């Protein structure tokens, strides 16, 4: 379809943990999600939450239609469970890399499915548990996922990071090693 | 209010 | 594997030279089975699960009437509402040059994606020993791109990396000296 830009409400329920979600996303970035659990609207950035709003329940509605479409779905497919999709995993740092400056290390997992995921962060083997934060369970077109996670960090010559990831699609959980090079 | 983004209301499947 | 149900729906707004066109879909794990496109003007089955939705909504006028108006209703208003705030983010490039034999021009934290970088060594353009990353999202709502040439070093060589960029009054450059 041609687009000078496309303006999506994704939204999904499942049986596992997240077992709903409901985000509004603009050119492919998220722009606000509904919280489901606070039943309040969550803006990206300071720049929408000042200027606009959404009524949360409106999110809230549709996920009810979502829940009960997909108790109708599971007896109209036979209980079909859809095949694993593994994750691709890449790893690579926001800014150019600088010895002793602070940067930001991007983790993007992608092309999975279903939206089930463990995500964490090594240095030296060992999980980095502060200055983390991550993305949404976010739409593809081809209803795979994808996800980010974000580590700040200090760049250095000998610290070796991973990114390790979890899905049922593995044979073992998945480590993408990242190194200042 | 702010600026009010619309909805879309999904459709109920027939079961 | 566990036991595991998934339903997606979406609602896409697609924007193209003042016109809005809307999709609908609705997705059991990753099989659209049936969708609603403004182009076609009701509910399409996409696979054999959808039969009887599509019809059973295709029977409901007032659906079809809600949903035919999308495009002007909804649409339409939450795109205005996106040209007073989202398409005006002008986030501008950091542009920086380091060598790897290629020279990288790292351009970082800009948005929106559009952009135009090009090498240049003593003043003529150098497109033919390009190779660039695709544009890299972030997911932060900023963007990077990677563009490196390949490049045989000789003293007196100016080599400058321009960027452009709508956020930007003049094009940047950085420039590296061989
Ligand atoms: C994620 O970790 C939890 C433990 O916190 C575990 O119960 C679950 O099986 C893991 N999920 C996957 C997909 O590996
Ligand atoms: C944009 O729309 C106008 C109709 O008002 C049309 O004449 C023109 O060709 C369109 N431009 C493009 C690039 O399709
Ligand atoms: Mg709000
Ligand atoms: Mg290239």
């Amino acid at each position: 379809i041609k687009a000078d830009h496309v303006s999506t409400y994704a939204a999904f329920v499942q049986t596992h943990r997240p077992t709903g979600e409901f985000m509004f996303e603009f050119d492919e970035d998220e722009q606000f999600y509904v919280d489901l659990d606070k039943k309040e609207t969550v803006w990206h950035l300071e720049e929408f939450g000042r200027a606009f709003s959404f009524e949360a329940q409106g999110g809230l509605a549709n996920i009810a239609i979502l829940n009960n479409n997909l108790n109708t779905l599971i007896q109209r497919s036979n209980h079909t469970q859809a095949a694993n999709d593994p994750p691709e995993v890449t790893v690579f740092p926001k800014e150019p890399v600088e010895l002793g400056q602070p940067n930001t290390l991007i983790c993007h997992i992608d092309r999975f499915f279903p939206p089930v995921l463990n995500v964490t962060w090594l240095c030296n083997g060992e999980p980095v548990t502060e200055g983390v934060a991550e993305s949404l369970f976010l739409p593809r077109t081809d209803y795979s996922f994808h996800k980010f996670h974000y580590l700040t960090f200090v760049p250095s010559a000998e610290d070796v990071y991973d990114c390790r990831v979890e899905h049922w699609g593995l044979d073992q959980p998945l480590l993408k090693h990242w190194e200042a090079q | 209010k702010n600026l009010e983004k619309y909805k879309g209301k999904f459709v109920r499947e027939i079961d | 594997t566990p036991e595991n149900y998934v339903y997606q729906g979406r609602q896409e707004c697609y924007a193209f030279n003042g016109t809005q066109r809307f999709l609908e879909r609705y997705i059991y794990n990753r099989e659209e089975y049936a969708r609603f496109d403004s182009d076609v003007g009701e509910f399409r089955a996409v696979t054999e699960l959808g039969r009887p939705a599509a019809e059973y909504w295709n029977s409901q006028k007032d659906i079809l009437e809600e949903k035919r108006a999308v495009p002007d209703r909804v649409c339409r208003h939450n795109y205005e509402l996106d040209e007073a705030v989202t398409l005006q983010r002008r986030v501008q490039p950091k542009v920086n040059v380091s060598p790897s034999n290629l020279l990288v021009c790292h351009v970082t934290d800009f948005y929106p994606g559009s952009i135009q970088v090009r090498w240049f060594l003593n003043g003529q353009e150098e497109t033919a020993g390009v190779v660039s990353t695709n544009l890299i999202r972030n997911g932060d709502w900023t963007f990077q791109i990677l563009v490196m040439l390949e490049m045989t070093p000789q003293q007196g060589d100016v080599y400058i990396c321009q960027v452009e960029h709508t956020s930007l009054d003049s094009p940047v450059t950085v420039e590296w000296k061989a």
